């Protein structure tokens, strides 16, 4: 209520040796790290090792309502680090917010697997356009 | 910290005492693999790498190094999941180029 409120409000640290601050501060609810991380962006490595400790829905509820933006890059580093796919798919299928199916398409053909995105194929082609 | 930790597993790996070297990984490393995990194998150091790669999950990049480090059966053993078709596509045109049948047509379950 603090800690991290300063972490959202104040920029003026080194928040790569705070991130690994956090890193190393195993305090066992971190979301800052979901915000200052992201706001310097090591994010993949981050994610990376979160799911590698863990990961949930943490990064996940907060590309949900902190900031949808990020979901293309972020799906990017969830398959680089090459995980699982009907979680991203029903978030997709949940309410979205900013996104365009022209990256996914991109993103997906650079990991070669567009298998599943219906909902979001008739948002694209019910444009004029698989 | 991290970087007496980075530097001390790649001299680990200078003075090839591997065991010891991949047993500490079972610590808690916080190091910085990729940097030395790549350090390695740059310094062609191979068979080393290998183990790092493989405990910190480095696909592809494991598998290339395999590849690289001698290792093949191994290095298609992941690659399968990788699927990278690069070695794939390496022997593939070695032996298309050089008018050979066997590497190429064994690895080419991957095109």
């Amino acid at each position: 209520k603090e800690v991290e409120r300063i972490c959202r409000e104040s920029n003026c640290y080194d928040p790569e040796r705070v991130k690994n601050f956090l890193k190393e501060a195993k305090l066992t609810d971190q979301l800052p790290l979901i915000i200052v991380c992201d706001r310097f962006d090591f994010v993949h490595d981050l994610v990376l090792y979160l799911y590698r400790n863990n990961l949930q829905k943490y990064i996940e509820i907060y590309v949900q309502k902190v900031n949808p933006s990020r979901l293309p890059v972020v799906i990017g580093g969830l398959l680089d680090v090459d995980c699982s796919e009907d979680v991203i798919k029903n978030l997709i299928l949940v309410v979205r917010g900013q996104f365009s199916t022209d990256e996914l398409v991109a993103e997906v053909e650079k990991r070669n697997r567009l298998k599943l995105l219906l909902p979001w194929l008739e948002a694209r082609i019910h444009e004029g356009c698989t | 910290e991290s970087y007496v930790e980075t530097e001390l597993i790649f001299a680990l790996a200078k003075t090839n005492r591997l065991a010891e070297l991949e047993e500490f990984i079972n610590g808690p490393n916080n190091a910085h693999i990729q940097q030395v995990g790549d350090r390695c194998y740059d310094e062609k150091m191979y068979d080393a790498a290998k183990l790092l790669y493989n405990n910190v999950s480095n696909f592809g990049r494991l598998a290339s190094t395999l590849v690289h480090l001698g290792e093949y059966q191994a290095a298609v053993d992941g690659a399968r999941k990788a699927n990278s078709t690069r070695t794939w596509k390496e022997v593939c045109f070695a032996c298309v180029d050089g008018k050979e049948f066997r590497l190429a047509q064994m690895c080419g379950l991957h095109i």
